[PDB]
């Protein structure tokens, strides 16, 4: 029966045909050549090619991811037996994501999309693929490809296998932590976290502060009565309209357009006209450049108000937190270099130390908003001055270092 | 399995004796178990001179002769024993487990091994880095400052019971005897500590001198425990 | 198995076919004879000709060690043991035993790793990691053979003992103590003399910060050593190690144990340690005698910076540094000069650490334990001293940035690096002495970020004047602005929107070859021009003392090495006074 599953993918590989190319083979062909054992598939050309393997992956992918990676390897040591491991499964899709609040108890086992922002990322791991097992009673030896070992022997006693180390072979596993963006989460609510897990190829694509696309299985495992952990197996990470793009193409070409968006910002205040563009321009920000040296320019725009209070200074603040896309609004007295920047904190559900980011880690690529500046410590200041001049955060905590940039 | 060695310890055993017997001061170390003897002294001294001079004297005589003093370097563990059972036997329950004297050895001097044009290489003052793990159970001698003692600590050396079923007098919950495996009824084990085997026991730590250090290094330390008198 | 002796043949036959090797080994082992310190057992196999020898068996040895080097290890004891009869009375039962050790050199191939490159995908290979070594563990001896004798039998008896670290291949361990009776029952009496212990330590491996990219943790990797490679080694080391990467334990296999979070330890099984002209001498002595070289060798230093010819030369004579002295009383006089900068924080002093810091051969980096006096504890709980910049600095460089922003207790204790060249550690139960023979250079920022050019750093930047007394220059710098000079100077910069490795070795060699001493020459001078500014009582940068004249001695002496002259002349004391006059005014 599943052989037919296996010969659905096969033809799914070799013979699928789009742009009169075989896109497929040719791009495992080279991923052989590059020697990657590794096939990026496209959902979006999986369900036009057949629909009744995509329900049987939608609805119960447990043995079907197996036989995709049994299937791709075959295929993949075909080619490469024709032009002169196991190959790992990469998902790219497009279909509607899922929020992450509204992830359940109905999910379960179900392969779902979503997006988000890494806030911590996991040391690496060596996890087990591939094992030879000996007797230590009788020295006979077989070979076991979560998995467990026989309790008795093939020929001893309980338990009598032991591990062959040097005929064995292991994977490399990461774990991450994901959370929804803070700009969808309504006020009066902390983001709700979640847990991801990739291997092989997919570890290290991302650092705390990255936005992501997901493309994975909700399930659970075991670590409150039966609340057992939810994680993620990470399938594929990725990371406007056509008429919106007219549409913003007009607004460009508007004579006006400048003094439009200088009234824009905060119509609802008069005058101010001065800050108003000078907080166009930060929203704008500036434009990168590396030096020769390796060096890079701060392109970030940083501007201080210091003048006479009620003068609409913290309103300005809190409309640029509505009107930039990635916005994070903060008080000097509520905050600290701990939580404005990165640090080092243990994750108990994989009982690991985590670097986790901070506010303005969160605020990579965007704007952060922070009122009450002068009362913030000198400490916080002093990287602050990293974060604003360098764009990196330097960590030194317990007995581990580290840099992280942060482009806020 | 089985190997052989070129060690005799029949012959060491004799030379022992011989000269215990005949090594001249009477004889001294006659002389020193006599005076334990007459219970005037707690502890045995046995000077690795003596028995060097001795080998000297055998060699000029012509007379067999085995490098004892190298022997009882090299296995001093074993040789402690053999001296102590050679004393029980010619000193004017098991043995071992009543005895109540203690017995040490006492290095070679430089100059007598240069007298006897021979090289004292474990009497020589080596520093506690020097000692790699080929000393492992070899008499040494360490030059350096000590630099912490612990106060005297009970150190028993054969746990003592009595059985009431039997009154035999045991030493390591059940009684052991003879009478108590024949009986069907065995009467349980209380712990003698009066008639247990206390040892004065202490916890020393010695260190290299700034002299000794390598260049950049912190001085390293070596444990020293010191039993009985 | 017969696959086992099958190798070990072929490693003879490589041994015998490239008697280079064998050769080297009989040397050892007269050298060895002869001493009757030793030599270690440990031969270093050329990796391209044991490719060239048998294709085979090097693939084996670099892809499967566990089937391949215990062979070779064996055949290697063998030939060892059998090139000679050993005829020690007692050596040849004890020292004869020990099994020889192998290593490797030549080209890697692809297993040239760091710790981060190093991954699952290379267990069970033999491969070489670059990287620093962080901390080493404590060395304890391992027992590898037990000799016992049963004195009822009248035979001695033996045991041997295996462990999964020491064996490449996964043989049945032997968890056994040291036997107190064997197959016969008897009890058995210890023979230490005749037993085999070997010495263990482990150390860790990280990667070198200088390939490592941001917003990463660094990596590290353990790495054991045994034997000869014990103790070869101190924290902070910069090394290149060859070794076979292996796993250890289970990742919870055995009863449930069903947890996703845990995984395979790993570590690497070390065997290769690596720790990290005329004709250039001759042009070097040649372009000495020219007239202009000082001022070429000035311009040469600091491309990056316009004028300032004064700190450029006044770089290059601390560089070449004076010559210390030693007396019949014991004492010892300082030859090494201090420069310090002062002024506006961007003004062009972050620029010239730069400089002097990419090109300086031993210049190591500070800013506010650089007081080598602070213990860092191993794993085990013992503790070890880290070295400080400052001590590692000795016959070097020391280049400090925002030298205002550092401590009290540094202060106090560069005052006495500074003076006596020297570092006096006192601490609860650790004492010692340590050499800070380094030069100094170092930039400070006034509060106010510009500088009142009315007034000294005294007042600016408010440090010590005993501090501030150690240096021997100084030079205050401030964005004076010329509108055509900087304009001429930054148009470089809107660009943007004698070379230095011959230079390194004149710097080399005139500060190894060349020790000037006084001349009656300078005497005069000296003495002169050291009345003069005494009687000067015009306001200055600092009063004139002694020191000034130390300073004076050293920058002729300095002057002279760059003239390369092994006794001082007139102008070298003229532009010594020279230079002391620009930097007090
Ligand atoms: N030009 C203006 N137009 C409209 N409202 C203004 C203007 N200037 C100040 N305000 C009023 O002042 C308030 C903002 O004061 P705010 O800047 O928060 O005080 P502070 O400076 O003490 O933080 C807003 O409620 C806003 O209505
Ligand atoms: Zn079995
Ligand atoms: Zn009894």
């Amino acid at each position: 029966d599943n052989t037919e599953i296996i010969k659905s993918f096969k033809n799914f590989i070799l013979e699928f045909r789009l742009d009169s190319q075989f896109i497929y083979r040719d791009q495992l062909r080279n991923n052989i050549l590059v020697k990657n054992y590794s096939l990026t598939v496209n959902m979006e050309h999986l369900i036009g090619y057949n629909e009744d393997i995509y329900k049987k992956l939608s609805d119960e992918p447990s043995d079907i991811i197996p036989l995709f990676e049994t299937a791709i390897t075959q295929v993949a040591k075909r080619i490469s037996i024709l032009s002169r491991p196991t190959f790992q499964l990469i998902l790219n899709s497009n279909a509607n994501q899922i929020p992450l609040r509204d992830l359940d108890s109905e999910h379960v086992s179900k392969i779902v999309r979503l997006s988000g922002i890494i806030i911590s990322t996991s040391v690496l791991s060596s996890r087990a693929t591939y094992l030879s097992i000996m007797c230590r009673n009788c020295r006979h030896t077989t070979s076991i490809t979560t998995v467990s070992l026989p309790r008795s022997c093939l020929s001893c006693g309980p338990d009598p296998y032991i591990i062959i180390h040097e005929s064995s072979k292991f994977i490399d596993q990461q774990f991450l932590k994901l959370q929804e963006i803070p700009e969808l989460v309504p006020v009066g609510e902390m983001p709700r976290n979640l847990t991801m897990t990739c291997d092989r190829y997919l570890t290290n694509k991302v650092i705390p502060g990255t936005r992501v696309t997901i493309v994975g299985i909700y399930s659970i495992y075991n670590s409150g009565v039966a609340i057992r952990t939810p994680y993620i197996k990470i399938l594929g990470i990725q990371s406007f309209t056509e008429e919106e793009e007219e549409e913003f193409l007009q607004l460009s070409r508007n004579p006006k357009l400048y003094e439009i968006l200088t009234n824009s910002i905060a119509p609802s205040i008069f005058g101010n006209e001065d800050i108003k563009k000078a907080i166009v321009c930060l929203l704008m920000g500036g434009s990168k450049k590396i030096l020769p040296d390796g060096m890079r320019l701060r392109g970030d725009i940083n501007v201080l108000l210091l003048g006479d209070p009620g003068t609409a200074k913290s309103q300005l603040l809190k409309f640029v937190e509505k009107v930039s896309p990635i916005a994070v609004y903060t008080s000097g007295k509520g905050s600290s270099a701990a939580g404005l920047t990165a640090s080092v904190q243990r994750d108990p559900m994989t009982r690991e130390f985590y670097l986790e980011g901070g506010a303005m880690v969160l605020a990579d690529g965007g704007v952060v908003c922070i009122d009450e500046f002068d009362k913030m410590r000198d400490e916080d200041r002093v990287a602050i001055h990293e974060a604003m001049e360098q764009q990196t955060i330097s960590i030194a905590k317990a007995g581990i270092t580290t840099v992280l940039n942060s482009r806020t | 399995p089985s190997i052989q060695l070129p060690v005799d310890y029949n012959n060491l055993f004799n030379e022992i004796t011989d000269f215990l017997v005949t090594f001249k001061q009477g004889p001294k170390y006659m002389a020193m178990l006599q005076k334990v003897a007459n219970r005037e002294l707690n502890s045995v001294i046995i000077d690795l001179d003596d028995i060097l001079q001795y080998q000297n004297e055998k060699f000029l005589q012509g007379t067999q002769a085995d490098d004892l003093v190298s022997a009882i370097q090299q296995n001093a563990n074993h040789f402690t024993e053999l001296f102590c059972r050679a004393i029980d036997n010619n000193m004017p329950f098991p043995p071992n487990l009543t005895r109540r004297y203690f017995l040490y050895f006492k290095p070679l001097s430089q100059n007598c091994a240069r007298r006897y044009r021979k090289k004292a290489i474990s009497s020589k003052p080596l520093s506690v880095r020097q000692i790699k793990g080929d000393f492992l159970g070899q008499l040494i001698t360490v030059r350096g400052i000590i630099t912490r003692v612990s106060d005297v600590k009970p150190a028993v050396e054969v746990i003592a019971y009595t059985c009431d079923q039997c009154g035999y007098e045991v030493f390591q919950s059940e009684c052991t005897s003879e009478e108590c495996s024949q009986n069907q009824t065995k009467g349980q084990l209380f712990m003698s500590t009066r008639a247990s085997k206390f040892s004065a026991f202490q916890e020393c730590k010695i260190q290299e001198l700034s002299q000794q250090v390598p260049v950049g290094h912190i001085p390293r330390s070596l444990n020293i425990h010191v039993n009985g008198t | 198995d017969a696959v086992f002796g099958d190798r070990v043949r072929r490693f003879q036959e490589f041994l015998d076919t490239f008697t280079s090797y064998r050769d080297s080994v009989r040397s050892i082992q007269v050298y060895n004879s002869n001493n009757a310190n030793i030599l270690p057992h440990r031969i270093i196999i050329s990796l391209d000709d044991l490719r060239e020898f048998d294709r085979s068996f090097w693939s084996g040895i670099l892809v499967e060690p566990a089937y391949f080097i215990p062979p070779a290890e064996k055949a290697l004891t063998d030939l060892a043991d059998s090139m000679d009869d050993v005829p020690h009375p007692n050596a040849s039962a004890v020292s004869s035993r020990h099994p020889w050790k192998l290593s490797f050199k030549g080209s890697f191939g692809a297993h040239a790793l760091s710790p981060r490159t190093l991954t699952a995908q290379h267990l069970n290979k033999l491969v070489s990691v670059e990287g620093i070594v962080t901390k080493t563990s404590l060395v304890r001896p391992k027992l590898i053979r037990s000799v016992h004798y049963a004195a009822k039998t009248g035979r001695f008896h033996y045991r041997d003992y295996t462990d999964a670290t020491t064996t490449l291949t996964t043989r049945i361990p032997t968890p056994a103590i040291y036997p107190t009776e064997d197959t016969e029952g008897n009890k058995l009496t210890t023979e230490y003399g005749y037993s085999t212990f070997i010495d263990h330590q482990r150390i860790t491996v990280q990667e070198m910060p200088e390939m490592a990219p941001a917003g990463q943790l660094p990596r590290s990797i353990d790495v054991i050593l045994d034997d000869d490679l014990v103790d070869k080694t101190k924290p902070g080391d910069r090394v290149n190690v060859v070794g076979v990467f292996k796993s250890l334990g289970a990742g919870g296999m055995n009863q449930s144990n069903s947890n996703t979070l845990i995984g395979f330890k790993t570590l690497i099984l070390g065997n290769t340690v690596y720790p990290l002209t005329d004709f250039d001498i001759r042009n070097i002595n040649k372009l000495s005698k020219k007239k202009d070289i000082f001022d070429i060798l000035s311009q040469s230093l600091a491309p990056s910076i316009y004028g300032h010819d004064h700190i450029k030369k006044a770089i290059l004579l601390m560089l070449m540094g004076g010559v210390e002295k030693n007396l019949e009383n014991g004492s010892h006089l300082r030859g090494d000069i201090n420069i310090l900068m002062v002024g506006d924080p961007s003004t062009a002093k972050s620029q010239l650490l730069r400089f002097v810091l990419n090109t300086a051969s031993l210049a190591i980096a500070t800013t506010g334990g650089l007081t080598a006096a602070v213990t860092t504890d191993r794993e085990t709980g013992e503790r070890r001293l880290e070295a400080g910049a400052m001590v590692l600095a000795d016959r070097g460089v020391v280049c400090i940035d925002e030298f205002d922003k550092m401590t009290d207790v540094d202060r106090v204790a560069i005052h006495e690096v500074m003076e006596q060249q020297t570092v006096t550690i006192a601490k609860a139960g650790i004492h010692t002495t340590l050499n800070a023979r380094c030069s100094v250079i170092a930039a400070a920022n006034p509060v106010f970020g510009q500088y009142d050019v009315n007034r000294d750093p005294h007042q600016n930047i408010a440090l010590p004047d005993s501090l501030l007394s150690r240096f021997d220059l100084l030079f205050v710098v401030t964005d004076d602005i010329n509108e055509i000079r900087d304009r001429s100077i930054s148009e470089h910069v809107l660009r943007t929107h004698v070379t230095i490795p011959f230079l390194r070795k004149y710097v080399q060699y005139a500060k190894e070859r060349v020790i000037p001493q006084l001349t009656q020459e300078a005497i005069n001078v000296i003495v002169k021009n050291y009345t003069d500014l005494r009687n000067d009582d015009n306001t200055k940068k600092s009063p004139i003392t002694a020191r000034t004249l130390e300073t004076l001695i050293r920058l002729a002496t300095a002057h002279a090495k760059v003239r390369l002259s092994k006794t001082v002349n007139k102008v070298d004391a003229k532009v010594a006074a020279n230079l002391l006059r620009f930097a007090l005014l």
